[PDB]
């Protein structure tokens, strides 16, 4: 199962540096070349360099001289991208690939590693509960939110009623507001029977170990 | 460095229509050594890319009889014959005959469906909050369709500008529409003193653009 297998994600604040492994197994590693390419979100993928694994010399793409360092180690078979010194423009996920030196092309793509940047601290969430203020011209479905706040890093995870109030919920890609995370997660009950039958979200942080469980009320 | 655009960026497909993505090149694709070197990835959600296709025709190992691939100098063209469930990705094209490879931004293959609108609902800054200092006021703009939608807060006559945060969830698996939530933040105080807060939503749908208020 010939794979090029990466290391994991990685948090650092600006200034420190970061080591992604990339190993191949299952093929003559020295028969191809390995390419590193950067996703930023948003952003096109762009190639950063190969590195030639006979005689070991990486090409930079000019655009990351100085920080970007390509290593690698052919008995333990691993590639190395070194970012020194990293800012926070380079918060994107980095595959390694193999190049075939004959048609040119990338056809093993490595699994994938974030190297999330912020200067941020661990931060709990501030769970809001959104409700319709005297609001009735919906149809006869009810909307109820809760709005994750400010939270330090990825992920909250936003159930309601402890994942029973499935359908009907629509959770948001968080969006960092100010050095932090903001989300919000809502959901379509048939309003007969609400605010009669209770409806609650809950919301986990890992990263805090928070739980928190909002009952959402009329007011 | 040979800049490699695809459009659209959307391609609505129904299932068993013949989808046909398309990509141009800033710069000649032909080698001196006589060959192209376009080559074609899909990335499901999440996912590494995958090679779809090499030297623009030639399938790579896996890849169906369904798809082709042609053009020359700066236009190809990759073309799926019934698009089905597990073709629905991003495909990118990107190039290796000129130094340093480029990618294009892709085109997401997207399920076609009937126009929806905004099931929109707003929302005042919670009694918590309001405790705090702050004050988040929350529109959820929610399961519309096409994609295009814009958000457009207005507190009285003064329209906010500065202080959106807007999102955007990826196509809806269960019956295909999207849902987005504007969220505007204000300190508390600001807040306390303007009085209505209308999230004017501009949908190509309802032409009296949907608008929902309160009045604090
Ligand atoms: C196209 C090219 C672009 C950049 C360069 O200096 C060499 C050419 C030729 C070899 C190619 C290389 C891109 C990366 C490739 C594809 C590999 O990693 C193996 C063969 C390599």
């Amino acid at each position: 199962q010939i794979q090029l297998v990466q290391s994991g994600p990685e948090l650092k604040k600006p200034g420190e540096t970061v080591k992604i492994s990339c190993k191949a197994s299952g093929y003559a590693f020295t028969n191809y070349g390995v390419n590193w390419v950067k996703e930023a979100p948003g952003k096109e993928l762009k190639w950063m360099g190969w590195i030639n694994i006979y005689t070991g010399e990486p090409t930079y793409v000019d655009d990351f001289k100085g920080r970007f360092a390509f290593s690698l180690e052919t008995s333990a078979s691993t590639a190395y991208l070194e970012i020194n010194n990293l800012k926070n423009e380079d918060t994107a996920t980095y595959f390694c690939t193999r190049g075939d030196y004959v048609n040119w092309y990338f056809d093993v793509w490595g699994a994938g590693t974030t190297v999330t940047v912020s200067s941020a601290k661990t931060t709990p969430p501030s769970v809001y509960p959104l409700a319709p203020g005297s609001a009735a011209q919906t149809n006869s479905m009810v909307t109820l939110g809760c709005l994750v706040k400010g939270y330090f890093p990825e992920p909250v995870t936003v159930t309601w009623n402890s994942g029973s109030l499935s359908s009907g919920v629509h959770t948001f890609p968080a969006v960092l507001q100010s050095d932090l995370y903001t989300l919000s997660s809502s959901v379509t009950v048939p309003s007969s029977p609400r605010p009669s039958e209770t409806v609650t979200c809950n919301v986990a942080h890992p990263a805090s170990s928070t739980k928190v469980d909002k009952k959402i009320v009329p007011r | 460095d040979v800049v490699m655009t695809q459009i659209p960026l959307s391609l609505p497909v129904n299932l068993g229509d013949q989808a046909s993505i398309s990509c141009r090149s800033s710069q000649s694709l032909i080698h001196s050594n006589g060959n192209t070197y376009l080559h074609w990835y899909l990335q499901k959600p999440g996912q590494s890319p995958k090679l779809l296709m090499y030297k623009v025709s030639n399938r790579f190992y896996g890849v169906p009889d369904r798809f082709s691939g042609s053009g020359s100098g700066t236009d190809f063209t990759l073309k799926i014959s019934r698009v089905e469930a597990e073709d629905l990705g991003i495909y990118f094209c990107s190039q290796s005959s000129h130094v340093p490879p480029t990618f294009g931004g892709g085109t997401k293959l997207e399920i076609k469906r009937a126009d929806a609108a905004p099931t929109v609902s707003i929302f005042p800054p919670s009694s918590e909050q309001l405790t705090s200092g702050g004050a988040s006021v929350v529109c959820f703009l929610n399961n519309f369709y096409p994609k295009d939608i814009n958000v457009k807060w207005k507190i009285d006559g003064s329209e906010r500008q500065n202080g959106v945060l807007n999102s955007w969830t990826d196509q809806d698996s269960k019956d295909s529409t999207y849902s987005m939530s504007s969220t505007l933040t204000l300190t508390k105080d600001e807040y306390e003193r303007h009085n209505s807060y209308t999230c004017e939503a501009t949908h190509k749908t309802s032409t009296s653009p949907i608008v929902k208020s309160f009045n604090r």
